[PDB]
């Protein structure tokens, strides 16, 4: 029944995703939950102040689909098991959509903003990171999933926020629904 | 150099040759490790493999990663697409993902490898890198 539309880990090469502020999100590699290898995206300009980091995905072709689930999968630091703790640390992160009929997105066309970019979310973590563990990595990557739907265009971007966080975005799955029945 | 530092991993490397390659990094620079890269007309026979560590001193010594390192990459596809098959290393302070590798101001580190088809362990291919002290850094 489930249809992927984008899935990260697939991608055997680069995501090659917009990052709005070069300073903000950058493409690392990194791990799955299953010990495996995939390119991932992490922010932590936690020593910077107004942190307002966007990071966009590439055109997802819709192929029928007008409920929009999204897998994410992530980690995030513990803000005060970072030494020098301003107060504007945060933990959470926002998810966004946007849809066109054309790619069309450049670099600046679509503003970088709550106003054109409609918001499914707030994404929080059940489980952040500080060290602890004495053994090895067995649990500490949380999965969120979230679903909007008014998606009529032939595509659309999905849009993640930072505001001054320490994270990493390890996975993306879109997906949709097409019951046989 | 910058912020970035390409590295080209590869016995012909006169950098290498000279056994004390080092480079004098900030936070946040980043190490771009460039594996050994040959066109399809070559038997496989004369192209380098290796296995990346990240070690300690004594480890770096005697490039012997065993007890004092970390496998950190591999460079097992001489004939990758787009050039050669490329590492990068980020001199961060806090990663935000587990366990995750960060670095500290006036600190060395080191790295070693050993040749896949192994040619005998000897006088290892190394690289130091020495991360300023914050009053170096700008
Ligand atoms: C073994 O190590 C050698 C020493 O590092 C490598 O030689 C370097 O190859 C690079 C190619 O990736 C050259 O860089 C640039 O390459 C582009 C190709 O797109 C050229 O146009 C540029 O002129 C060239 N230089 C720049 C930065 O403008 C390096 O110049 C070259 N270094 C030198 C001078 O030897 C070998 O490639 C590497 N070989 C193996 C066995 O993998
Ligand atoms: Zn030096």
């Amino acid at each position: 029944v489930e249809e992927t539309l984008m899935d990260s880990t697939t991608a055997t090469a680069e995501l090659g995703w917009m990052v709005h502020p070069p300073s903000g999100w950058e493409e690392v590699s990194g791990y799955d939950e299953n010990m495996n290898t995939i390119r991932t995206y992490q922010v932590c300009n936690v020593f910077e102040s107004s942190q307002n980091n966007w990071l966009r995905t590439k055109f997802i072709r819709r192929r029928g689909a007008h409920r929009i689930h999204v897998e994410m999968k992530f980690s995030v630091r513990d803000c005060s098991s970072i030494p020098s703790v301003p107060g504007s640390c945060k933990e959470t992160f926002n998810l966004y959509y946007y849809e066109a009929d054309f790619d069309l997105a450049t670099k600046t066309f679509p503003n970088w903003m709550e106003n054109p970019w409609v918001k499914v979310d707030t994404i929080a973590a059940d489980e952040s990171f500080s060290q602890v563990d004495l053994g090895g990595r067995v649990m500490k990557i949380n999965t969120e999933v979230r679903s909007f739907g008014p998606v009529s265009r032939n595509g659309f971007y999905l849009a993640f926020q930072d505001y001054g966080g320490c994270m990493s975005l390890i996975a993306v799955r879109v997906f949709y629904r097409k019951c046989p029945r | 150099v910058a912020d970035r530092y390409a590295v080209y991993w590869n016995s012909s490397n006169p950098r290498f040759q000279r056994g004390d390659y080092h480079i004098d990094v900030c936070i946040n620079d980043y190490l771009d490790v460039f594996c050994p890269h040959y066109e399809d007309s070559v038997p496989e026979d004369k192209t380098e493999r290796y296995v990346l560590y990240m070690v300690n001193f004594d480890g770096y010594s005697a490039c012997d990663h065993t007890s004092k390192g970390f496998k950190r990459w591999e460079c097992n596809r001489p004939h990758s697409p787009n050039g050669p098959l490329k590492f990068s290393e980020k001199f961060q302070l806090f990663t935000p993902f587990s366990l995750g590798f960060e670095f500290r101001p006036g600190r060395e580190y080191f790295y070693i490898s050993s040749a896949i088809p192994d040619n005998g362990r000897r006088s290892c291919l190394k690289l130091k890198v020495f991360v300023r002290p914050t009053n170096s850094c700008m």
